[PDB]
């Protein structure tokens, strides 16, 4: 068969992940622009939201050393590549979870409807990359909201999931943290629980 | 017009079949007994013509479409795809690539096939395709399945997939066939084994390409196609 | 040595090369735009000619299964590369011999002289490759013409062949079909009167 | 009725494939976790079904006619042949072989099979035939062609035909599949790869067989199948 | 030391089992003859039974593809090997459970005493064989019932499991399905309460 | 009569000889130069005479016996035995080998040979067996001596027996020649060289056989030939 | 693929064939049993004939050392296997041309129509084995007769070999020697009327 050059292989980002990419959250000093959580500026049109969650190791306690990428559409469904930070939305971005805050955080606006390859409306989702200590390779997962209920039963992607109760670990809880509107989101690593993740 | 100005790198009539292969059964009354007369190159062999111009149906290329009688072939849906270069490793654009094969059953859409292998429908086995600017072609289709002839008593061809190449000149041009990767029938046939350097066999299989296959839909095989060396010319009549 | 990438090997064009190279021919269905033996349209400058031939093998039996193709000057002596069906003359075309029809036509005008690489005028010539089912690497063939003995004693390319008797091979017959003027051209692939087939 | 007069060759469990194969994801949650428990060989284990006065129909082993709707099915025409022996090579009479596959394009004709490749009005992909004296079993059908699951991303399953041997008891049962001489899919699969010793994945490719082929009609392929040595008890019980 | 030839290598049944070896339960047309659930016909000897259980995987689902395989005595404890429709009880049988019935039936009487090979009484019980996608090498197991509980406690091959908690993991619960004597036997392939497969 | 229920294994020509094989100088004007016709089998070319009602002289099989004009023969006294199979193995009964063979010294008996060795007054050279249940035949003979022929200016055959084997059907007739085992002339002469192969040599080269031997009275040499393997009809005309 | 023993390779019968298998035809004394050409007894039923003719190179010389089989179906399109000096027929016989004797004879009945595997049937047909000197492998061909033009038209055997003019180097002229229905079969094994020779 025809062999192409084979990629670069994985290896685990290390406890010490944070000082290479997030120099605020390990307690270093910064420069002048970093890519963080603050994917949408208060002036950034949709509905805007509060993410928040805890990773779960297989044994029930928490990961203080995990780092998250993100990656979601603007509230008209599109997708924005050119990454600045003077715009009112980028569509990356980047948190974590340390000793001093087991809780990661990210502000950003709930995202429209994109098509998959076939014309098929998806479901409002935000695509995260988790990274960590004890992760050789990182673990791709999406994160649905429980008020697009509705959407959430005609998405491909969550139809992909034969069952029905895996389905529900993608599915962040809708709460409020003083008057702002926010999605509780958990990450089960292993066992109990456990979080679906995707290969692509 | 066209001009003289290339010069074509002479055909290894080694390493190409020789005419004469007896056990391909039709070659003995089929191939000369004199010795071909070499002649120069000049402007009548070093030119030949240009396919930028013709017009291109949609489904060309596309042999799952092309026939279309109301739905799709029965068959191992695959698409063909690959790079026209020359000996030098230079891309050979905007030449015409035709291709021609059987259904997957073995079975050729022409009145003197009379092979017991249904005829498909909703398959022609007719594609043409014109190589883009870096040399690359793709025809999408079905893999053609093996067919008996008549040549030995138990021959069969390996499933193959016949191709035309035009070139810069009717000095390039060539007709050949593609076969698959590890059909255990390519070192058995007689039109395969009219090649006498196994190096050269090599070089009409085509591979596997998990790279350039759809996911949950079609398989690839990439099948690149080697033409006579071009050159400009240097130090003629001084 | 030098030695290059090795050009890809030449195979049979089988017995079935009119369903992908001359589809009217074959009765299947052709497309809009197909190659074929209609070199020069009835408004075409020079003088309009039929041309027609039977194909022999080595037994002194028809081939009804081969494939012509033809290489041409126009009237001025200059190859028109760009092939074209609105264009009232073309260098190109395919024909044909099949089993309805064991004879195998072509409709284009007598070509102009060109000169050879050394400045030399050759003689009115078309350029003939012939394939078909055994013959595993096509064959390279000239018709030349009989009404030209004068441009023909005087060729760069038919004064290479040695003995004079094989040069006659190559000289088409003027004839006359349906008050139209024609030249024969036979190709006998093998034996007695063998047609002169070139290298380049 | 059936008595306790045979003992079987223990399995080698690293010979078959291993109940958790992670790049097989399906296996991961239906493979016990818990170590199976070795019971010694009982009338319960040491026989089994004889399907010797089973009502065979005319077509059950040719499945280019046990589906007929109003012709024949588009593909290459095959026979698949061989002999079912033990492990001492001893042949095994009278025991049924039960196929079923995918047509020419590696459609399944099930439900739950949603494959975009068009089903074949003649072709039904099931077969059943009872070894002979000798234990020779036939089959006269079409090459499946390869199909993508949602495994991996883009995994494509080697061309194959599942097999369900009956063996003389249920210690002897035994469902395996069938996959084709040089198809360049069997290194890659990860249903293949569930078998660690690679000598072990020899086994299960067919090859062909061009002494058993039709000349001028179809192509054929040899799989011989081993079930587990029987041998007579000796010494049990003192 | 001795070898003898290798046994073909085992291969996972595959997720369309039922077109070839469950045609009805597959909707697919079925043949003359068919190996399927009605081991006993109405006039068998016996106490008639039907047996239903649902198979489960790992995470506590359904397993909607399985294919099992039984081999029981009959009343008299005497296997029936000559497999024939037209005969009143057949020792053998084949069930599934499907995507519109997760659920196996078996229509069956209840297996009389059979010794093993050291001449000690085995308690009343079914030999079953799982055959499913996922599953690479078929798992067996055997069903035991609830109300020979003298009889399960002298079982050799019962006995032969070192902790009685997994015992109990083979023994079929005695219930009632629509005014007949009924036994449910759930497998367990994987986790918690998980059945007890054997090797022979 | 006989019946058409038997299919042949194609013959591979080029593991036989070819026709045109020039350092053999008479097969220039006897080899066709047109191409063989190949044609499906039927009952003329499936069947066969069938020799076991012939009747066989007492020492038809022994030509140290069957020419006796007052004595013993002058040479090497050889038992030339062997069983005929077909390529699947199978032993081919009741068939008839015929053999011819030179005296010690090269010398046929023929008027045409002219070379001055002498004629054995108690040898004649031929020979013909019955196979028995098993396939096995049996000649006692004396080992030919080489012979010169007009081929080359100094050719010289090696020390051969010629065979002839009927096999069940006119499609396995078989006519060959048997060699010595170390015999220097084997790899010098033009009609061993005929055979391309030199696997396909081998098994035209009698090996000594010590344990067949009768002690203090004649040597042994085996000589297994194998003929078409011999399959019966499967799918057709469906 | 499947590697089957190879069968024992052909070699050349030799000049001094005869003395083998034409005891006679060298001029060296028989054994009480000999196969040669006699097939019909004068009381066999059917058409009795004379079957003549001789052999040539590609030099047109004859061949005087040739040997030839022949085997043919009775005049009720029978093949008999069995044979016996003692039968009327016999379907099998052996004939041969030496220096004494140019030319081939044979005594048989004209065959009947014996049908093909398809079931079509098949014109009137002898099958001839030809070995001698310089003949590696025997040539296999047929023998036709010309008073038969409708069948030998209709015949698949004979209806395989592409070119017409071939079909006739098959067929065998009819004259008469003495009385005697006699054909004659000259064959031509190279150059100008080759006889078509087959594989099976
Ligand atoms: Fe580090
Ligand atoms: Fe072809
Ligand atoms: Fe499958
Ligand atoms: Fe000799």
């Amino acid at each position: 068969p025809i062999e192409l050059l084979p990629e670069t292989p994985s290896q685990t980002a290390g406890p010490y992940v944070h000082i290479g990419l997030a120099l605020e959250a390990a307690g270093n000093p910064t420069r002048d622009q970093e890519i963080w959580n603050r994917l949408a500026k208060p002036d950034a049109p949709g509905e805007h939201i509060l993410l928040l969650g805890q990773v779960y190791d297989g044994n029930g306690h928490l990961v203080r050393d995990s780092f998250l990428e993100v990656w979601q559409a603007d509230a008209n469904g599109e997708y924005q590549d050119a990454y600045n930070l003077e715009n009112a939305f980028n569509s990356f971005g980047r948190t974590a979870t340390t000793f001093d805050a087991g809780e990661w955080t990210l502000h950003t606006v709930k995202p429209g409807v994109v098509n998959n390859a076939a014309g098929v409306p998806m479901a409002p989702h935000i695509n995260i990359s988790l990274f960590a200590r004890g992760i050789n390779i990182h673990l791709h997962t999406r994160l649905y909201f429980d008020d697009e209920a509705q959407a959430n039963a005609k998405c491909p992607v969550l139809n992909l999931i034969e069952q029905p109760q895996r389905r529900e670990t993608l599915i962040a809880k809708r709460c409020e943290v003083d008057g702002k509107t926010a999605y509780r989101f958990d990450i089960r690593i292993q066992g109990e629980g456990e979080t679906v993740f995707f290969d692509f | 017009p066209a001009q003289d100005n290339s010069r074509f790198v002479i055909r290894d009539r080694n390493w190409h079949p020789k005419a004469l292969t007896p056990d391909y059964k039709t070659s003995i009354a089929r191939s000369p007994r004199q010795a071909l007369v070499s002649i120069p190159q000049s402007i009548s062999e070093t030119t030949g013509p240009n396919f930028s111009h013709l017009g291109f149906g949609a489904h060309d290329h596309d042999l799952l479409l092309n026939f279309n009688n109301g739905g799709l072939p029965i068959g191992e849906r695959i698409i063909v795809a690959g790079r026209v270069v020359d000996q030098y490793g230079k891309p050979v654009p905007n030449t015409l690539v035709e291709m021609w094969q059987a259904n997957a059953g073995g079975r050729c859409r022409h009145k003197n096939d009379r092979y017991l292998a249904p005829l498909d429908p909703n398959f022609g086995g007719v594609g043409r395709c014109l190589t883009d600017s870096d040399g690359y072609y793709s025809f999408r289709t079905i893999k053609p399945g093996p067919y008996p002839w008549r040549n030995g008593p138990n021959d069969w061809r390996p499933a193959h997939i016949h191709f035309g190449i035009s070139g810069p000149s009717i000095a390039t041009k060539l007709i050949t066939q593609l076969y698959f990767e590890g059909d255990p029938l390519i070192p058995m046939c007689p039109i395969v084994k009219s090649i006498a350097n196994p190096e050269a066999v090599q070089q009409l299989i085509a591979k596997l390409d998990m790279n350039n296959a759809n996911p949950m839909d079609c398989l690839a095989y990439r099948f690149d196609i080697v033409l006579r060396g071009q050159r400009k010319t240097h130090f003629e009549n001084c």
